[PDB]
Parts: structure tokens; sequence; C-alpha cells
RNA sequence: AAGGAGGUAAAAAUGG
RNA sequence: AAACUUGAGUGCAGAAGAGGAAAGUGGAAUUCCAUGUGUAGCGGUGAAAUGCGCAGAGAUAUGGAGGAACACCAGUGGCGAAGGCGACUUUCUGGUCUGUAACUGACGCUGAUGUGCGAAAGCGUGGGGAUCAAACAGGAUUAGAUACCCUGGUAGUCCACGCCGUAAACGAUGAGUGCUAAGUGUUAGGGGGCCCCUUAGUGCUGCAGCUAACGCAUUAAGCACUCCGCCUGGGGAGUACGACCGCAAGGUUGAAACUCAAAGGAAUUGACGGGGACCCGCACAAGCGGUGGAGCAUGUGGUUUAAUUCGAAGCAACGCGA
């Protein structure tokens, strides 16, 4: 399949961005996994560091 | 990193030989195409081109099988080492698989074959055996 | 800090000592200072009423601002100094009005710094502020229990205390000794922790020492005699052979609580050491 | 469909 | 003695990373403390009991105290020489990979002795202390149970600075170098048109070759060269003595007398397992009728007697030899 972030050539994840780190996470907070979003593993991390940041900033929630 | 350049070489020859390769580049040396051309001479291999590019120059041997896809080399044996250099007399030359071989010696006219080296009654480094 | 004496005697072996790396000033200042006979542990009926005092080298006193209460203009730490009447160091500091004053010398505070008093002070070492305005979980020392008395808590070697919550009239905190009590919030606190932490783990390492410090030996009570203790007499060694540990005036000395009853501060006190 | 690698539950009397 | 750029480094342009050190911030959860509601159990196990609780436990709601670890991401994924490194943020800092071809011109490999790092436990000093938990106490199990199981519980588990220097510290596989069919994933790149090529890793499958076999097989255990370390039957024994190191615990180096004719490896066939999967059977299930309850008949055990003849003892002895 293919990548969110790699389709659309955005080369950088910006930890603010709440209403697209709500797209990779899970109903009850979770981050989906990489295999189940088709994001890269490359992105993968950019994306779990930016939702931790998010949720120290109490953009989004832990639980 | 590389000490025997010229161990490399017969073992580059004998693991295309097992191989049933017909033709093996490798980097060249004086001493590396004078066996190359004794080899021919002999008739283990069949052709030596010699690349006269940048970098020391290539070597490229052409290998030779019989009837019935038989090997004409049978094996390649280094003898003298960096660890440990061999040499031999005139007298004490030895004969690779009673005459039915080749030995590749070095010696004051030139790197040569057991049989020249007796001829001639000289010694020296016993640098190969081929059979 | 500590520094280890070679055994080149059995005196020195194993004794050790501060470096006195911190003080930076060898002599007191003068204008500071008063005389300080000894006591040896005798009241004015001329008695000796506590034990083990006497002796012991001659000090000068120095006067001390435990009530840090010239407010509102800067005080810059000309040094730090010994002071042989307590634990602590002391760093003399001069406002910029030029008096001069002593005060306790906190954990890390270095000549040249300044400090301040009063309700705007900053929160950093060496201020001292209101209780009320200092923040819940800071670390305080020279910690009044009367508004303008003076501190009275947490002044020796290492000493601090944490500010826990802040009550109406009351704050929380908690001593050195483990207890939780409530100090009125007008009381002041100095931001940081009484300097010279080495200090308890010197090796006095012989008798001499001790005697130059003023103290006197302690004869134990199980080699008195029966009128001099309840633990005297006895054929050879004996063991305490009574139900509880005397002390040398009669009362029980293991585990025999002493505070007295009806104490205004019983209901100040929310947490025992 | 059959084999290889990781994690991970639930169960438990005793002696042959 | 003189040249070269292929090895080795450097410059230039780029890439990823739980590599390391120090400060700071954060959510979940456990324990404890206080208070409101509330009643007689909670907890635990195969089943129980110790223990906690009618002085109000456990449950529930709120707040506070404090220590420790970072759920999801997370992946034969990444990084590091190895040990190891997983919340987030900032500062300092190490290494590696890719392309380029200015630059140096063999400056390289290995490495005895040396010098450092090195999981956990452990030692010293000073802190800290939630959880878990050697020792230990009680309960249970048992023929016994110094255990496994349950209830507690100290060191320790955490931090700083020193010490120790060992592990199945393993890929049980020394480092460097070149060469020898292929197929297919994945991490970080590069070049040419979803495809092809390519570099460095990380996996799986598999030729030639190797191997006692199992298996290894471009990440060799194949073919070769260089250097280092190590082995020479099993015990005795990693012991003794000596030496050096350590606070201690102990570490490193390291025999012999004596004793046995074996000890070992891989694989094969059986047998077995308080191993597994599946299939079947009046084995369960469905259903009818019984036995176990009463009297009596009969056999058996037991007891008694002079003898109560002998044999049969789980199914597969007991209306059995009869
Ligand atoms: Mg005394
Ligand atoms: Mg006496
Ligand atoms: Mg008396
Ligand atoms: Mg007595
Ligand atoms: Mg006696
Ligand atoms: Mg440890
Ligand atoms: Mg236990
Ligand atoms: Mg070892
Ligand atoms: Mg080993
Ligand atoms: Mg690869």
């Amino acid at each position: 399949k293919v990548c969110y972030f790699t389709a659309n050539g955005i080369t950088h994840i910006d930890y603010k961005d709440t209403e697209l780190l709500k797209r990779f996470i899970s109903e009850r907070g979770k981050i989906l996994p990489r295999r189940v979003t088709g994001t890269s593993a490359k992105y993968q991390r950019m994306l779990t560091t930016a939702i931790k940041r998010s949720r120290h900033m109490a953009l989004l929630p832990y639980v | 990193t590389m000490t025997d350049p010229i161990a490399d070489m017969l073992t580059r020859v004998r693991n295309a030989n097992m191989v049933r390769h017909e033709k093996l580049e490798l980097p060249a040396s004086n001493i590396k195409k004078e066996i190359a051309e004794i080899l021919k001479s002999e008739g283990f291999i069949k052709n030596v081109e010699y690349v006269e590019d940048d970098k020391q120059g290539v070597l490229r041997l052409f290998l030779k099988y019989g009837q019935n896809d038989e090997r004409v080399i049978t094996g390649l044996k280094r003898i003298s080492k960096p660890g440990l250099r061999v040499y031999a007399k005139a007298s004490e030359m030895p004969k690779v698989l009673n005459g039915l071989g080749i030995a590749l010696v070095s010696t004051s006219e030139g790197v040569i074959t057991d049989k020249e080296a007796r001829k001639r009654n000289v010694g020296g480094e016993i640098i190969a055996y081929v059979w | 800090a500590i520094k280890k004496y070679k055994p080149i005697t059995n005196g020195r072996r194993n004794m050790t000592s501060l470096d006195f790396a911190e003080i930076t000033k060898t002599t007191p200042e003068k204008s500071l200072l008063k005389p300080l006979p000894k006591k040896a542990g005798r009241n004015n009926q001329g008695k000796l009423t506590v034990r083990h005092h006497g002796g012991g080298h001659k000090r000068q006193y120095r006067v001390i601002d435990f009530k840090r209460n010239k407010d509102g203009i800067n005080a810059k730490v000309d040094s730090i100094q010994y002071d042989p009447n307590r634990s602590a160091n002391i760093a003399l500091v001069v406002y910029a009005d030029g008096e001069k004053r002593y005060i306790i010398a906190p954990k890390g505070l270095e000549v040249g710094q300044i400090v301040e008093s009063g309700a705007e002070a900053d929160i950093k070492v060496g201020n001292a502020l209101p209780l009320q305005n200092i923040p819940v979980g800071t670390v305080v020392h020279n910690i009044e229990l009367k508004p303008g008395k003076g501190g009275q808590i947490a002044r020796s070697a290492g000493a601090s205390a944490q500010v826990l919550g802040k009550e109406g009239k009351y704050v929380l905190i908690r001593l050195r000794s483990g207890e939780v009590r409530m100090i009125l919030s007008t009381c002041r606190a100095t931001i940081g922790q009484v300097g010279n932490l080495q200090h308890e783990l010197v090796n006095v390492g012989k008798a001499g020492r001790s005697r130059w410090k003023g103290i006197r030996p302690t004869v134990r009570g199980s080699v008195m005699n029966p009128n001099d203790h309840p633990h005297g007499g006895g054929e050879g060694r004996a063991p305490i052979g009574r139900p509880s540990p005397m002390s040398p005036w009669g009362k029980p000395t293991l585990g025999k609580k002493t505070r007295r009853g009806k104490k205004s501060s019983d209901k100040l006190i929310v947490r025992g050491r």
C-alpha cells in the first residue's frame, strides 16, 4: 500500500497539528501501529515523537 | 588486509575452475603475468590477456577444459608463503605428481618451471604446485 | 571536602577533618564580635547542672542576623567565614547602604552573589521571605516560629525544611527531624539548605580533640557506686539489673517520652518525627 | 496449504 | 633511491539512529495517610488456613505523601567494540552509512606484555525506600517439606562516589583481506527508466564446496593468505602450593600423587513421559430399565472355631475352579 506522508510529500510533522495526529491516534488515544496505518517507519518515528509532544502539552489525551 | 597476491591469484583460479567458469579477471602484476604465461605454455589454461589500464592493469585468464568437460587443472597449491618461505636446490627440485605436474619456481634466471630449473641446474623459491 | 589524615600516629589513625575550602576569609569582622566566656555547664547558682561541659578553646561570638528584616535593599556576599559557635559557616554580606551583617551561609552561596529579603524578593538561595510568599515545595532554612523574633529552626550544617502546603493563617512544613508541623505564614525563612554538608562526617579521631571542643568525659552509670547512680554497684561487671535503664537522676531513659502535655504547639504539630 | 521466528494469555492436590 | 592510487584517512554534499553524559517536565499504576458513605466480610488456594476486619475492614469518592518504571508506538526494526540502550524536553558529546572525486601517497593488518570498559549479585560511605523480595516468621502440602503454594517480611532492588571484574559475558563461531550459483523480504541511502541498477546493513530459502552427522552456505562452518588466543582421554581440579590483585566476598595464573577404560558428539531403532494432535468404542451424550434403601439366596473379607480345606484380589478376584 501507500503512506500518507510519502504520498502527500510532507517531510515534517508538527506536534501542534492535532487534527492530523487524530488520524493516526486510536479511539482510546493509543498510537495506531504502522502495519495498520500504512505509514512508513521513517515517518512513524516522527509521528510517535509528535504525538508524545502533544500529549505532554495536553493537546492530545493520554488515555 | 591482502598479504599474498600470488595466493589470491591461485585461489581465484581454483574457485573459477571449480565453478567451471570460462574466464577470470584479476588485478595484474609482473609475477602473476609470468605465472599465467607459464600456465599457458604448459597447457593448463587456454589464453592470457593483459589489459594495460590504470591501477596496475588487469590479467584476463581463459581456462581450458578437455573432452567430457574434464578439468585440465586438477589442483593448485601455494608452496612458499609470507609466513614461511621455501627454497630448493637444483638437485633437490621436487617433481609434482611424479612429473605429471609442474612446480612454478622463481630463480635468478626468471620464474620458470621445475623442468627448466633442473635442466639449467638452478634452484630458487618454489612458488607453487600445479597439476 | 573531607581530608583523611595518614596514620603517622595512633592518635591520627582514622582521623579526618574538613578541608575548609569553602572559607574565603580567615579572620572575622571586628565590629560584629562580642566576648563569650565559658559557663562549663554551671548555672547562676555556680552549680554544675549539665554534665560534660568545660574547658575548650577560647571563642568570640559573631553577631548573626537571624531576623533578616532589612528588606528591599540588596546585599553582596563579601565572604564566607568560619564560626566556632555553630556547625554552619557564616557569610558576611554588605548591604547597598554600607551596613554589614553576618548570616548563616547556605549551601552554594558564593562570594559576590546578591541576596535580598522581603515579600517581593526572588526565590533564590539566601533570600529571606515570609512563608506566605514562599512557594509550596521549596527547601528553606532559618525558619521563624514567631514573626520578627528571628530564625530558630533548621540552622545547623546541612539543615533544611520543605514547605508542603498553605492553610489559612499557617503554612505546613516538613522539618529535618521528619516532623510535619504548622508555622504562622507571617514567619520568615531563607531559601535553600544550610551549607557545610560534610560537617557530620568528620572522624574526631582522638580524645584531646573533644577536649579542645570543650567536651569533658562521660562516665558510664554502670561503673559508679549505688549512691552515685541507679546502675552503680554490683560485684564485677553487672547488667542493667532492673526493668528499665535509668538516668543518673533516677528516671527511665530508654523509650520513655518526655514531651510535656497540654502544650500550645500540640495542635500545630501535624505528624511527629 | 505446509513449515520456520517474537510476544502472549487461562488451567494446575499428592504418590506410583 | 624514485613514482602510482586501487588499501587506509582527509575535504566537499547528504542520512538515520532506545549510542553516551547532565539537568528539567509529564501521564498511568502500586503502597501509605486523612476524611465522607457503608456493613460483616476481605484475601487467598487444587482445596484451605495463617493474616487483615465489628476499635468499622474490604468496596467506593476526594485530597495529600513518596519511591520506582515508562502502556500504545514496537517491527528477523535501530544504535553501540562488548556489556548494553525504549516517556518527553534542552545542553555537551562518540560512532556509523551514502555520493563525489579536489587532497596525502601504503601512512596498512594483527597484536604477547600493557591499559580501559564490562549484565546481575556483592562490598564501603552517604542518601533514599513505592513495588518486588534472598534471610526470616506464620499457614498449607507431605511419611517428613529447612521447598514448590499462601500471608507477611529485612538486606537488596533506586541515587552519588569508590570498590569488585565475573555470567550459557553465546552466533557456544577471533580479527583483517580477497574470491565462489541463485530466489525473496526489510532498515538507511544513491543512480537510470511501477520497473531496472546500485551501496551498506538486517532476515529467510538454497547450489557448488565443506561436514561424523546435525547442518553452514556472499552475514560460510566453502576456497585461500597474514597475525593473535586456545586444545591434546575422564576424574582429581579450576583444587593444592607459590605469586599478583581485592575492604571482604573472591579474581587471575595454575600442577601433582592417585584413580578409571572409558568420558564424549551426532544420528538410528525401540521403550517410556505427571508431552501433544487426531480417530474410534454403550466412553460420554439421548433414553429405557436397574443396583445402592427392605427381606431372602449366594460369593467374598473379617472374626470365631478343633476344623470353619485349598485356589482366585484393580479393570482382567468375589452365583469365580464347584
Ligand atoms: Mg553528655
Ligand atoms: Mg568502682
Ligand atoms: Mg539507688
Ligand atoms: Mg545493678
Ligand atoms: Mg559476675
Ligand atoms: Mg547491582
Ligand atoms: Mg513469599
Ligand atoms: Mg569466563
Ligand atoms: Mg565461550
Ligand atoms: Mg544483504
